[PDB]
């Protein structure tokens, strides 16, 4: 998962 | 102006930028995810045009966050890059690019792309 | 590694970047296009990963340029997206967006894309 | 399903895409803008993926207009790469890149790129 | 120069692109992975100018692949847009973007962009 | 001007 | 290797 | 030349 978005 | 681009932005997925444009052209502020809370906030740098021709033009402007803070590290970058556009609704319409470090053989499949709206709520 | 990306590098078509990598992941200096006259000259600034992974990744960096200084305005702005691999040939390996401000009528038509490689000779 | 692809999509900009998909993965039509008329009209050819992977997933496509009919030519070419998601309000979401020929001093800006969301109305 | 496009390409990683050019703008062909084996085969389709300007300009092309045959389905699609120049040493130079089916959740994540340069090598 | 879009 | 495109 | 980008 990355954390830019959601 | 730098006036119309400081406040809060919000996008379509519920991610916040917090943005401050000085007068020598400089862009400086934080980017976070809809989960909210503390950290899901990283430090963002960039730079618009001061002095913006007139007509009913946008201003250029454009910033990067690199994904790493004092609680993950995501090991990539990501540069957002379009214009401002100021009436009655204000907005931010921009293209971006994500780029993870990889190993030289998957080096080909590095970058990920895509586009953002930012709509206005606070000086 | 890390800290290899302080000095002066070139793309393939003669223009220079000239940066500074603070310990804590900021990216400061100069761009210049080829020519070279003292004001081709733009400020820029950025972010990079101050501590990469320790298999062999390359190192996640960004940066902007608008292109106004005191004597042109080119009302315009480009961001530089890439990774930076060390070794006896270092390089930058990057691909770049470049905005222009427009009317609403021409915003379709106003971001290009193009890459770039920088090296040090 | 290459039913659900089938049919006459718009773009928000006003411009006209008429698309057949047959069951070995090919995508054959017209594109046209808002002015309408005959020409404006130029052909299209892509590929979608015949099988797509049950889930709520959207099913993979792409496709090329050259900007060249018997009327005009712009010398250059446009590629679209996204996805259809079906429902009742079903959608192509894409990405685009166009290129321009220019000489080899030049070539650094030839290419620009943006996105577009098609509405169907018609098979 | 035009019909030079026909013929069969190498990218920089091994990968071989035989194509056909009509002479009315078509463009078809098949495209295989390094290692060679007979299925990394897949179909690709195109457009590209089939009447280019006179001053020393590049010819403007596009072609897309879906990443399914009879014995794999990525579900992905793969869309390179470029130009291609004549002469002693011939080349074909572009940008792509890489799409695959995703759910609405993770759409944002969808397209990867590189580039590709084909010689005849 | 272009005739992707108007 | 584990996408068709390269390698 | 006409873009300080390049060139």
């Amino acid at each position: 998962c990355h954390p830019q978005n959601t | 102006a730098e006036a119309g681009i400081t406040g809060t932005w919000y996008n379509q997925l519920g991610s916040t930028f917090i943005v401050t444009a000085g007068a020598d052209g400089a862009l400086t502020g934080t980017y976070e995810s809809a989960v909210g809370n503390a950290e899901s906030r990283y430090v963002l740098t960039g730079r618009y045009d001061s002095a913006p021709a007139t007509d009913g033009s946008g201003t250029a402007l454009g910033w990067t966050v690199a994904w790493k803070n004092n609680y993950r590290n995501a090991h990539s970058a990501t540069t957002w890059s379009g214009q401002y556009v100021g009436g009655a609704e204000a907005r931010i319409n921009t293209q971006w690019l994500l780029t993870s470090g990889t190993t030289e053989a998957n080096a080909w499949k590095s970058t990920l792309v895509g586009h953002d709206t930012f709509t206005k709520v606070k000086p």
